[PDB]
RNA sequence: GGCGAAGGCGAAAACUUAGGCCAUUACUGACGCUUAGGCUUGAAAGUGUGGGGAGCAAAUAGGAUUAGAUACCCUAGUAGUCCACACCGUAAACGAUAGAUACUAGCUGUCGGGGCGAUCCCCUCGGUAGUGAAGUUAACACAUUAAGUAUCUCGCCUGG
């Protein structure tokens, strides 16, 4: 991912694509079971496809 | 004139295919391009229909209310029927208690009725805010009252701007099993009238075709001046 | 404006669409879904297989971009 | 079933050598060997598969039914010079119809109309416009002739009619 | 006519029969069409004896290619259905024989009860004046 | 592989037909063979010996049917092969 | 969003493979559904063999709260995860709606299929849904993907 923008507000734009890493990958750091992840990913793929859009 | 197609004009545009299908029975194929037309040989014989029953109905003396509350175009023909005419009418839509009881207008047109006097005659009895209170309190109560002041029993006949639109209205009329006239469209069900006439609201051109025939063939009744009853040429007016 | 089903040919897998895909799928290493791009069934599903089996080719990277 | 071999070589290295390497990888063949050479030009690799940026893509054309994908598959993961050995198929799920096959051209005229130069634009993409000129309808054909017909009277019904004159 | 679109059962006439005639019952619709078989076509002739049916129609395709039948839905001017209930009680898996002696009327006697004694489907009341018994078929009401 | 067609219409024992209860049956078992090198070759899906005992019920069901309706029409059968 | 019998299925490549979607004038001809019999799977936990185990974690050890922690909290670890093998047979295996079955308002769709054009808006049939008519429910509501309504079969209950 580049980053090479400008030499003071390139934090800024790493920002936008760090939350996006970080909520692909939001699940991964704890035990869990395929039915609470499934729920939870499909439950907030539905919530923010009615709210935001 | 009557059931002719002269007056008739620029039918075209509903709201966007929601509606139920009770209108394919009395309506020629619906278009799918979100404007519906409505064949104007139903449209004239059903003007013919109401047009004579309304008359020989409004002929015994009946009492009449000429409501219509649509955004403007609808409030504003029967405001002009009501400066035109003696008959009772509404500016507004109601709330509740009207036409399942007259009790519960029998306080509140009462108190319009005490009211009109008090601001007859209160000019310094009280004071500036007070008298300016009950200066908007009057109004509040004419704009909702304007016609039961004029009548006791309740009216024996009636129009809506659409019957869908006035839910309390159609409410308080289907209370009692009692015939009505209106202006339905393809969204709503035939079952809100008891004599469909089935045609375009959304252009102004359709809506006040339709509401000048049905308010001018009540007028006839009482000996009372019409605009719109037999004149072979039409007025092209937009939203008023 | 819609990608897929909008300009569609209907055969997405490695047909001369590297460009695209290196446009479909932002420097920033994600998918789009039919939720932007708009692609039907059908195209998602090709352009799926497809970008997984590129990245399958390394021709887009599975994890760096 | 006809099957493709997507064939590499080393990096960016000499042609000849790629062209050596994969008449070697052509001669493990197991029905008949009728094959040709199609070079895909050079394409990257964004990480390393055998230690190479970049490989020389070619095509092979070759017949069987399940004889030679898996051992090439194999024999080529093992192989130092190919780095990706993609066994493609003429199984390629999309619609082969000729309702599609002239619609071809006009999926070309899809990217020949995406662009127009003009002074005002005439064009835009996926603009409805109802061109449609034909259609079937899904329907199945079927005729039918009236064998018997009594008592054919169906009542005229009249229009909405409820508590009529007032009198 | 030209209709253009087959019609189904699940293995017997009654099946899809009924079906339609209930969706008419409850749906409110003005005219049906089912599969034709002899109780039909029999069923819808008989009522025209008693006055009970709107135009109806048997079409067949040459002579076997399909068999159907077409019948309206009679209402009134103000669109009151002529049937007041109709529901079969002998069924596929519920065939009832009575005789003579024992065939009552619709309710109190509302309706006409059609009975295939030895000869046909026709009704109660000559069926005892006849004195021969045999399928109650339903009871329309 | 599927050897539906090839074996219906080498096997059109009537002047046309894809669908009779003949050809219909024929083209049950040539599957079950399919379905068989299947679970010889992919022992684990165990859907293959399901759809197995659905098609080998429906076709003992043709066959009872072929024999009632029809007197004589399951006398020209070839097919259900050894047991 | 699709498919799969629910069970479930997603880095790819390929293997074989079936169900299926429309149009089939058609290919035949009442085989159409049915469950007790009979025939298969049934998650995962868990059982056992061998490897193998990067990883973590039932029980357990310790530290924390605690009246104590078999708790929340953390550092390890046993099986537990993997591969193949067989077993395992219960599940929110929930349409909390048996199968198939025949059509039944609208509605916005959405996907696939068949005719169309630039993909598109178009008609149709099936897959994906409910706002709601009628019908049916104690009420929510099922409702064109029935709990509507025809046909058959079967299992499941008669208060604790």
């Amino acid at each position: 991912e580049v980053k090479n923008d400008d030499l003071e507000l390139a934090l800024k734009k790493f920002k936008r694509v760090s939350l996006e890493i970080r909520r692909l990958a939001q699940r991964h750091e704890y035990h869990l079971r395929k039915g609470m992840r499934l729920r939870e990913k499909r439950k907030i793929a539905q919530k923010k496809r009615r709210k935001f859009r | 004139s009557l059931a002719k197609l002269g007056e008739m004009r620029t039918h075209v545009g509903m709201v966007k295919r929601y509606w139920n299908p009770k209108m394919g029975f009395f309506i020629e194929p619906e278009r799918k391009h979100n404007n519906d037309h409505f064949v104007l040989e139903l449209q004239r014989q059903s003007l013919q229909t109401a047009y004579n029953y309304v008359k020989e109905v409004a002929q015994n003396n009946g009492q009449i209310l000429f409501v219509g509350t649509k955004n403007d175009y609808v409030k504003k023909l029967v405001n002009n029927i009501a400066k035109r005419v003696d008959v009772a009418f509404i500016t507004q839509r109601w709330l509740g208690g009207t036409l399942t009881n007259f009790k519960t207008l029998s306080i509140s047109i009462n108190k319009l009725n005490k009211l009109v006097e008090k601001q007859a005659e209160n000019a310094a009895d009280l004071t500036k805010k007070e008298n300016l209170m009950l200066s908007r309190e009057i109004e509040r109560l004419e704009k909702f009252f304007g016609g039961v002041k004029s009548l006791k029993r309740l009216p024996n006949l009636l129009i809506v701007d659409d019957p869908v639109y006035e839910k309390n209205a159609v409410a308080e009329a289907n209370i009692l099993r009692i015939p009505v006239v209106a202006l339905c469209n393809t969204n709503t069900n035939p079952e809100l009238v008891d004599f469909i006439i089935p045609a375009n609201n959304h252009q102004p051109q359709s809506t006040c075709l339709l509401m000048n025939l049905l308010a001018d063939a009540v007028a006839e009744a009482k000996a009372m001046p019409t605009m719109f009853a037999y004149k072979p040429d039409e007025e092209i007016q937009i939203e008023i | 404006y819609c990608r897929f089903c909008a300009i569609g040919q209907l055969r997405i897998d490695l047909i001369d669409d590297l460009e695209a895909l290196k446009r479909f799928l932002s420097p920033y290493a994600k998918i789009n879904p039919r939720r932007i791009t708009g692609n039907c069934q059908m195209h998602q599903r090709h352009v799926a297989k497809a970008l997984k089996r590129a990245r399958y080719l390394a021709l887009v990277p599975f994890v760096k971009d | 079933m006809q099957y493709n071999i997507i064939l590499l070589v080393d990096g960016s290295l000499s042609l000849e050598q790629a062209n050596q390497v994969n008449e070697k990888q052509q001669q493990t063949l197991t029905n008949v060997e009728g094959l040709q050479t199609e070079y895909l030009g050079l394409k990257e690799l964004a990480y390393p598969i055998k230690k190479q940026l970049s490989a020389h893509y070619y095509r092979w054309k070759f017949s069987g039914d399940n004889q030679s994908t898996k051992d090439f598959k194999r024999t080529a993961n093992i192989n130092k010079q190919v780095l990706r050995e993609l066994i493609i198929n003429l199984e390629r799920e999309y619609g082969y119809l000729a309702s599609i096959n002239p619609k071809k051209q006009q999926l070309a005229l899809q990217k020949r109309a995406k662009y127009d130069e003009i002074i005002a634009r005439e064009n835009n993409p996926e603009n409805p416009d109802v061109p449609v000129t034909s259609g079937l309808a899904s329907t199945q054909p079927r005729l039918s002739r009236t064998e018997k017909a009594q008592k054919p009277k169906e009542e005229l019904w009249d229009v909405v009619q409820k508590m009529g004159n007032f009198d | 006519i030209t209709t253009t679109k087959p019609i189904k059962a699940h293995f017997d006439p009654v099946a899809d029969l009924l079906t339609k005639i209930n969706n008419a019952r409850k749906a409110k619709l003005m005219t049906v069409t089912t599969i034709a078989s002899k109780l039909k076509i029999a069923i819808l002739e008989i009522l025209v004896k008693e006055g009970y049916l709107a135009n109806f129609q048997v079409l067949e395709n040459k002579s076997k290619t399909k068999r159907i039948v077409t019948f309206n839905l009679k209402y009134t001017q103000r669109r009151i259905p002529s049937i007041n209930g109709v529901k079969q009680i002998s069924k596929p898996g519920l065939r009832i024989y009575r005789p003579f002696e024992k065939l009552p009327l619709v309710l109190n006697g509302l309706g006409i009860a059609i009975i295939s004694t030895s000869d046909g489907v026709m009704t109660d009341k000559v069926a005892r004046l006849k004195k021969i018994g045999g399928e109650i078929l339903a009871y329309v009401w | 592989q599927i050897d539906k067609n090839g074996i219906i219409k080498s096997a059109q024992l009537h002047d046309k037909d894809v669908g009779s209860i003949q050809v219909q049956v024929s083209l049950l078992t040539s599957q079950i063979k399919q379905l068989t090198d299947h679970l010889l070759a992919n022992k684990k899906d165990f859907i293959s010996k399901r759809g197995l005992y659905a098609k080998v019920s429906k076709r003992k069901r043709l066959l009872k049917y072929l024999k009632h309706n029809d007197l004589e029409a399951y006398r020209n059968l070839v097919k259900t092969l050894n047991l």
